[PDB]
């Protein structure tokens, strides 16, 4: 079929080859676990004898030659075009059966795996191919776990190729098992393999899953809903303060979290929108919240450094005043009375805004909303209304958890369904049709 | 190549003199934000003598430019941290490093 | 629970809490679902925020085929419909994306020619909207990992966005940064001249210059007016928002245009300098979906809220520290609590094998690799994994083994190699050694008492990656041995106490996962010899209260253990016998 | 009644486990019965331990500790595949052991530790690695051979202990005979040192060993040296360089203390 | 369970029979339990005979004979402590010409068709050594020279005399009582 001698006169026993490969796999099938010890030993002895006879007759070289002749073609469609349909839809099955037969031939045989050392380099060169990746991986695993001489030939390029297989095909634990066999075999460690795998796999931090210990972060908000809409009766400008009585910079090995600002809902829904509800995320870790940590402006989980007189991280005896302007979308901060040289603007105004603070353990803070709900340490800018004036006449101003679930007893926990949209927060008087 | 940003101010008067031993708590981060080292993780203050080639020159200069009791963010470029070779298995080649360093004591 | 519905589940961990159990259920032989459990049952709940995941092969509406790139045609990922034009077929906007993102440069600088081609940092992909599908219902562009907005009425005017404005003290705006999570342009608006789409379907090409963070779009060979400027280090996922008006919808064509890299070069580091387009199996089509759960934490932060006074305001206080172990998926730019891997079978298996590889790379005294691994897995992570009771058993065993191999295996093996050798310096301490503690010939507790035989010195090197001493690569990294031993004793005591009643909720899911790693750690500490006097007495009382008392509460030796636990107990008893032999040898030398 | 003794506790616990369940783990069964035999063979533990016990004065504690640390490093080098760094570590460890005085003044301690045996399996593993082709780490192999020869020269008992491993050394006596400047650092040299100036060991020498040496000598006299002619020396029909080494070993075998061993 | 462990270890396909300190220890224990060593009366002799029968039954009712045969077969004609302890245990079980043990061994051999047992037996016989006049002369020359043997007495002349004796005693016990079947089988 190759060398441009294509014709229908050629003999290609595809069905015979497939049947013979199935028979060979059944012939070399290892004993099962449920068998008795004596029968298992007898079957293992018979299998080893069969493997030795096949190796002495040089069947591994024949299988390798068949594999090479099959991989001279790019894919099943190419093989179908060159040879015909039956060959086209038998190509992949025949290659997989050949790889299984090779693995069965060399599995558990020290002599066979030692002889396969010379061909190991040729085998690894075709891992990247999707058709033969799994079979080559299984054969390589068998050879490496059986023969130390197999490991004595593995170089830096082969390990790099295996790691590239991880990089290009995804997360496959068989690749990790192959790397473990490369590292250690028969209780003997290989410093070269260990160093190569470490230096070519770990520093990237792009393939293996990364682990880190993260402080739990809770978020708190007043029961105040501020929104801007056409025909609404809500004042555009709002102002509130937070004063930090105490804050421990490092309660644990991770820095203490403390952010202050405004957060938005998702279309008149009372609960905060687009945020994690358990821990690790605070104000400004999404595009629905806007926070200030004393040094940075946080939004979309991205921090930009912002200047202020004697700028520092939020500490004890700090007063942070937050101003929200819904007429022209803007969020501004003042630390200890002096302005913060940064601002949020041109954000979505289709939801409801509320004061919000996020924190890890080790804080003591006080919301000042004005009036009988706190006294402002400074004067709100002209035209800015304090947050306590937004409470509904029936509603009572309260500071509660931003999320639904908090620390309670398991059998007293209130599992909650979806909440009705809070349309009554924004009042739009609707006329009759005319 | 080292640039320093204050986080918590120090005394502003005492600075590491030549031959002194700086005691710090540092947290090491890559430019992407992935932590690679932290003395607070080991729960042991890191002591190093100034000008004696014990630490990387970026950390050296960052600690030199710091007052006692201060907290700072030190960004060190590859040419002042590890160069093109990097640190095998931990820091990739040509990596900019960010250190959160608090100068606890000078001795 | 539906709209405005409040419920409470009682699993009967405390039988006294059940109010109608005695009336019906107690006599009938029904046990409470948590009748024998030492921990609160973890409760999972439907996730409110939709997440991107690979399109299932059995999805009723979406079918994805991967056309391999030919010699003339670029590789294609074709997104196609399954059951269009049939009953109850969902006709709604679906949000598709590619599994891997393109990451912009850390710092923004401020025929194709081969040199420019290789040195460029500009990547291209294209989306071919097929003829017969209305382009007005298809959006082509980029998204970040923050996109979770599942809206049936998607439009570019409701994209979440913000502008950070930074200036100096005297106003004078220095910079204004526009930040969003969706960077797309509508195909219908992008067309402009009306054509028949007969020579080819609509071919919208997305171009990202990562060195400058610039996003541009090409309609039919002409640059569109819309463009975007993303921030440094932004990870943009190629994506298409399509509403199905045809069976065949579109193709992610991973080709290239003149003087531009293909997408695969940006996505894969190995193919960074390869201009040949590729579609490796890691790159697949994910879609926004709601079919996934969330794990409710077993403990929340303790927050105290109180209205102090009219002048003082509202006090919010939090002091008790809480931490969780976060597992980060690199190619998806997301993180998840590692306790959620108890239901992520593939991630759990891959992470367990990753821990095994971590053990293998540092196995048998590779101290340099141990220091390297100390950067990836640190002492807080190790201690949290050891203590945590909700950790999956595979990860628990892996982390126990990783701790032992990184910090304890070297010295444990060093002392094990010598254990069978007795070199006794002949000093006054040796002379003071006697076979029996007093005239009453009662055996002392094994291990306790003065021992003078020579033993290897135990030293550890502090792992620090800011030093350049290059001398810490000898000896294993230092670990808080005192904390480790006390915590191990406390944990083993708790395990004995809770397993004496044979609860249905062991740590790790099985009693073997509960006991094998903990007993292995305790045995390693014994081999190293850290335990001394009081700790050894306490742990021997735990092992066997009756025999090892100093002159029902059942020790491990009579707790009906499994076979691996029996093997580890055999190892412990072997060590105790070895200690007795050592004491006998020392006493014989003293008499001699 | 209550056991009140670790021996009884272990004995009845193992018996109770074995008669309570059919243990499916061969390793567990082996460990259980090893523990039972240890409990019932208390004297056997002393019989096994006293040969491996050794006492020292308070003066030599520090350098005994140093020797033990070096020997521990060498032993740990067993479970590592052999490389350049391993060669450097082994060479420095052997040098430190030689420099330590306890190695000279306590030959019985070294023999009990079996460090000569440890170096022996290091050498056999390294020779087996690439036994068919040219061996690797000739410097390390030479250092090991020198250490073994020094061990033989230390005392007669060490000489007999090394003579107990004569068969393998004569089997691989063709390691570095051709290479000059490696003289005195060959397994053949180790065998010669083990049979040197010791009449009882000359008597213990048997016909098969001398037959193997004579076979090697005949092969050298019949064929040239492959690696010499590969370097480019003229292809004469014999191997004088290795023949001289084999003749020297035969000289040491037949001549001892100025008198010839007649048989 | 212990006998089954040893039998499985013997039946495991291995190139060579590795030394097992556990096996030597417990084989010696069982052999001593079996043998347990003014003329005694007929009643005393019958008591001793029946006690020996009971002690031998304690082992051969649990697979000890099959264990001995398997270990001898796995020895593959290599002399050592393995086969020495195995032969001593076989002698202890077969003492007095135990008909039940002989029948069990013959039945096991016939049903397994173990050629390896007889091949290893022939190999052991070939490996058994005889008197060495050369070694005797060399030792006498050493003694005449006067060199003190700090080590043990030179046993190079007729090294494993006890092993040869126990091998041939096991062979004889296999045929004691005019066991025609096994006599022909040999």
């Amino acid at each position: 079929l190759s060398k441009k001698a294509k014709a229908s006169t050629v003999d290609l026993p595809i069905e015979s080859v497939s049947l013979s490969l199935q028979d060979l796999i059944g012939y070399f099938h290892p004993p099962d676990e449920h068998l008795e010890h004596e029968d298992k030993q007898n079957r293992l002895r018979a299998l080893k004898n069969r493997q030795n006879l096949f190796q002495e007759e040089g069947m591994i070289n024949l299988v390798l030659e068949c594999i090479d002749r099959l991989h001279v073609y790019s894919s099943a469609a190419h093989f179908a075009d060159v040879a015909g349909r039956e060959a086209g839809e038998s190509w992949k099955s025949i290659l997989n059966s050949l790889y299984e037969l090779l693995a069965a031939l060399i599995r558990g045989n020290r002599k066979n795996c030692a002889q396969f050392s010379g061909s190991l380099d040729w085998l690894i060169s075709r891992l990247e191919r999707l058709e033969a990746s799994s079979g080559i991986l299984e054969v390589l695993h068998c050879v490496l776990v059986e023969s130390p001489e197999a490991l004595n030939i593995i170089k830096e390029g082969h390990i790099k190729s295996i790691i590239s297989l991880l990089d290009k095909h995804g997360r496959n634990h068989k690749v990790l098992d192959v790397l473990c066999s490369l590292c250690v075999c028969h209780g003997v460690a290989v410093r070269s393999n260990q160093h190569l795998i470490c230096d070519n796999l770990l520093p990237g931090r792009d393939l293996l899953l990364q682990t880190r210990l993260v402080n739990h972060v809770s978020s708190m908000r007043p029961n105040i809903f501020l929104g801007v809409s056409e025909g609404s009766a809500q004042y555009k400008k709002w102002y509130y303060e937070l004063m930090v009585d105490h804050t421990e910079p490092f309660v644990t090995a991770e820095a203490t979290h403390l952010r202050v600002g405004w957060a938005s809902t998702e279309g008149y829904s009372p609960y905060p929108g687009g945020g994690e509800e358990w821990g690790g995320n605070g104000v400004g870790d999404d595009l629905f919240s806007y926070g200030f940590d004393g040094l940075h402006l946080w939004s979309g989980c991205i921090a930009r450094t912002v200047s202020s007189p004697n700028q520092h991280l939020l500490r004890t005896d700090d007063v942070i005043s937050c101003c929200l302007d819904l007429s022209a979308p803007s969020i501004s901060f003042r630390i200890n009375g002096q302005p913060v040289q940064g601002m949020f603007e041109n954000f979505n105004i289709d939801g409801l805004f509320f004061p919000v603070v996020s924190f890890s353990a080790g804080i003591k803070v006080r919301f000042l909303l004005g009036g009988r709900h706190g006294e402002f340490k400074f004067l709100p800018p002209p035209g800015y209304a304090p947050c306590y004036e937004a409470v509904l006449p029936k509603e009572k101003l309260k500071v509660e958890h931003s999320r639904e679930y908090k620390q309670e007893r398991t059998y007293t926990r209130d599992l909650l369904g979806p909440t009705v949209s809070l349309t009554q927060a924004a009042f739009t008087p609707i006329p009759v049709d005319t | 190549g080292v640039e320093i940003e204050t986080i918590s101010p120090g005394d502003g008067r005492t600075f590491p003199k030549k031959g002194q031993t700086c005691v710090v708590h540092y947290t090491g981060m890559l430019q992407n934000g992935k932590k690679f080292d932290s003395s607070r993780d080991r729960n042991k203050p890191f002591k190093f003598r100034i000008g004696k080639q014990e630490v990387i020159k970026g950390f050296e200069e960052g600690a030199a430019q710091m007052s006692l009791g201060q907290r700072a963010k030190l960004t060190c470029t590859p040419d002042v941290a590890y160069g093109a070779t990097g640190h095998p298995g931990v820091i990739p080649p040509n990596a900019t490093l960010i250190f959160d360093v608090e100068l606890l004591n000078l001795e | 629970l539906g709209v405005a519905q409040v419920g409470r589940m009682n699993f009967g961990k405390d039988v006294s809490t059940l109010k109608y159990f005695t009336i019906c259920g107690l006599q009938e032989g029904y046990e409470p679902f948590a009748v024998n459990t030492n921990r609160d049952i973890t409760m999972w709940l439907s996730k409110r925020l939709p997440q991107f995941l690979q399109v299932p092969s059995n999805h009723e509406h979406i079918e994805v085929t991967r056309i391999d790139g030919t010699i003339d045609s670029s590789p294609c990922l074709k997104v196609t419909q399954k059951s269009f034009g049939s009953q109850n077929s969902n006709t709604d906007i679906m949000f598709y994306r590619l599994s891997m993102p393109i990451e912009c440069a850390e710092v923004f600088s401020k025929r194709d020619d081969y040199d420019f081609l290789m040195q460029t940092s500009t990547y291209y992909y294209s989306v071919r909207i097929f003829p017969g599908q209305e382009p007005a219902n298809v959006w082509v562009g980029w998204i970040t990992s923050d996109f979770h907005q599942y809206d049936t009425g998607f439009d570019l005017d409701r994209v979440r966005t913000v502008t950070v404005t930074l200036g100096d003290e005297k106003g004078k705006v220095h910079e204004s940064i526009k930040r969003s999570n969706c960077y797309m342009v509508c195909a219908g608006e992008s067309m402009s001249p009306g054509q028949g789409r007969n020579n080819n379907g609509l071919e919208i090409g997305c171009v990202v210059d990562a060195a400058s963070g610039l996003l541009t779009f090409i309609a039919n060979g002409k640059e569109l007016s819309t463009y975007y400027q993303v921030e440094p280090s932004t990870k943009l996922f190629p994506a298409v928002f399509a509403q199905a008006t045809s069976p065949n919808v579109f193709q992610f064509e991973l080709g290239r245009i003149k003087n531009v890299m293909p997408l695969s070069a940006g996505l894969f580091k190995s193919e960074h300098k390869n201009p040949v387009p590729q579609c490796p199996p890691r790159l697949h089509v994910q879609f926004l979906s709601h079919v996934l759960w969330s794990r409710m934490p077993n403990q929340f932060l303790k927050v105290d809220v109180s209205r102090i006074s009219e002048r003082q305001g509202w006090l919010v206080q939090c002091l008790d520290p809480l931490q969780f172990m976060s597992l980060h998926i690199p190619e998806e730019n997301r993180s998840v609590d590692i306790l959620e891997l108890t239901e992520q079978e593939e991630l759990l298996k891959f992470h367990y094998h990753t821990l095994r590889l971590y053990s293998a790379v540092c196995a048998l005294g590779n101290h340099r690799v141990a220091h390297a691994l100390c950067s990836h897995v640190d002492e807080p992570q190790l201690l949290y994994a050891i203590e945590n009771k909700y950790m999956p058993g595979l990860l628990r065993a892996g982390y126990y083994d990783l701790l032992i191999d990184i910090h304890l295996s070297s010295y444990a093996t060093a002392r094990l190699m010598m254990n069978n050798e007795y070199i006794v310096p002949m000093t006054e301490e040796t002379k003071s050694i006697t076979l029996f503690p007093d005239e009453n010939k009662k055996h002392g507790l094994p291990g306790i008492g003065l021992s003078t035989s020579l033993r290897p010195r135990m030293q550890f090197s502090s792992p620090s990656f800011v030093s350049i001493s290059n001398e810490c690569y000898q000896y294993s990294p230092e670990f808080p041995l005192d904390i480790l031993k006390s915590k191990t004793i406390q944990m083993l005591t708790e395990a004995v106490k809770e397993g004496s009643l044979h609860a249905r909720d062991p740590v790790g899911g099985t009693t073997e996962f509960l006991f094998v790693p903990l007993i292995k750690l305790f045995y390693t500490l014994l081999i190293m010899g850290i335990f001394h006097n009081e700790d050894l007495k306490h742990i021997l009382q735990l092992i066997e209260p009756s025999v090892f008392k100093e002159a029902p509460k059942e020790g491990l030796l009579q707790m009906k253990l499994p076979e691996p636990v029996k093997l580890q107990m055999c190892l412990l008893l072997q060590y105790l016998c070895d200690c007795q032999v050592r004491h006998r040898i020392e006493a014989i030398v003293a008499f001699s | 009644k209550k056991s009140s003794t670790l021996q009884q506790l272990i004995s009845e616990t193992m018996v109770r486990w074995a008669q309570e369940s059919v243990i499916e783990d061969p390793e567990l069964v082996r460990a259980m019965f090893v523990l039972l035999h240890r409990q019932y063979d208390g004297i056997g533990g002393l019989v096994r331990a006293l040969p491996k016990t050794y006492t020292i004065n308070g003066v030599s504690v520090e350098d005994t500790i140093n020797l033990l640390a070096s020997l521990g490093q060498i032993r740990s080098l067993l479970s590592v595949r052999m490389g350049k760094e391993e060669e450097k570590l082994m060479i420095r460890g052997l040098g430190d052991i030689m420099n330590n005085k306890v190695f000279y003044q306590h030959p019985n301690l070294m023999r009990a530790l079996g460090m000569h045996e440890t170096v022996m399996e290091v050498m056999v593993n390294v020779l087996g690695g690439g036994e068919s082709k040219e061996i690797t780490f000739p410097k390390m192999v030479a250092n090991c051979c020198r250490f073994l020869c020094y061990f033989c020269r230390i005392s007669r008992q060490n000489q007999k202990a090394m003579f107990d491993h004569l068969s393998y050394l004569l089997e691989n006596s063709s390691v570095g005979l051709a290479s000059p400047a490696m003289r005195g650092s060959t397994p053949l040299d180790v065998a010669a040192a083990s049979v040197m100036d010791n009449n009882e060991l000359a008597l213990a020498l048997r016909e098969p060993d001398l037959e193997k040496v004579v076979r090697y000598l005949a092969g050298c006299g019949l064929q040239s040296c492959q690696m010499l002619v590969s370097k480019g020396y003229p292809d004469i029909g014999w191997n004088p360089v290795e023949g001289e080494r084999y003749l020297d070993f035969l000289r040491f075998a037949v001549f001892c203390n100025g008198e010839s061993v007649e048989e | 369970q212990l006998i089954l462990l040893f039998s499985r270890t013997a039946l495991t396909e291995k190139c060579k029979l590795e030394e097992d300190f556990l096996y030597m220890a417990y084989a010696d224990i069982m052999a001593k339990s079996c043998h347990d060593e003014e003329v005694k009366s007929f009643e005393e002799k019958e008591m001793e005979k029946q006690k020996l029968l009971y002690q031998q039954a304690r082992l051969h009712d649990r697979g000890a004979a099959e264990m001995v045969l398997q270990t001898i077969s796995a020895s593959k004609g290599e002399t050592g402590p393995m086969v020495a302890a195995t032969l001593k245990l076989g002698i202890a079980i077969l003492n007095g010409g135990n008909s039940t043990v002989q029948q069990k061994m013959l039945d096991y051999l016939k049903e397994k068709k173990d050629v390896g047992f007889f091949q290893s037996l022939a190999g052991l016989m070939q490996s058994c050594s005889v008197l060495d006049l050369n070694a005797f002369e060399r030792q006498n020359k050493a003694e005449g020279l006067g060199m003190v043997t700090e080590e043990g007495s030179g046993e190079k002349v007729l090294q494993d005399d006890e092993f040869t004796c126990d091998l041939f005693r096991f062979l004889q016990l296999l045929c004691e009582g005019h066991n025609s079947d096994f006599q022909n089988y040999l």
